[PDB]
């Protein structure tokens, strides 16, 4: 139950998705999958495979849900 | 893939 994400915020935001190789896990809204529907079959995180995924969206998305808490 | 997620709701 480790959480490593692209954001570097790595609080339970309450949907996340499991790394098939690392077994860590990540914010699925960092990664762009906006609901279930939207997870792959297969799935690796950036660590594991680096791909284009927009990081600072991503952080930006996770510092504002924490500054709003 | 493995997905967890929370669910709140207030009635
Ligand atoms: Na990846
Ligand atoms: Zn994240
Ligand atoms: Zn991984």
């Amino acid at each position: 139950g480790i959480i490593t994400c692209i954001c570097d915020l790595n609080d339970d935001d309450g949907f996340t998705i499991q790394c098939d190789h690392c077994n860590r896990w990540q914010h699925a809204i960092c990664y762009g999958i906006k609901d279930i529907g939207m997870a792959p079959d297969d799935y690796l995180c950036n660590s594991c495979d680096p791909r284009e995924v927009d990081i600072n969206l991503a952080r930006k998305i996770q510092q504002e849900r924490i500054n709003v808490k | 893939a493995r997905t967890k997620q929370t669910a709140r709701k207030s009635t």
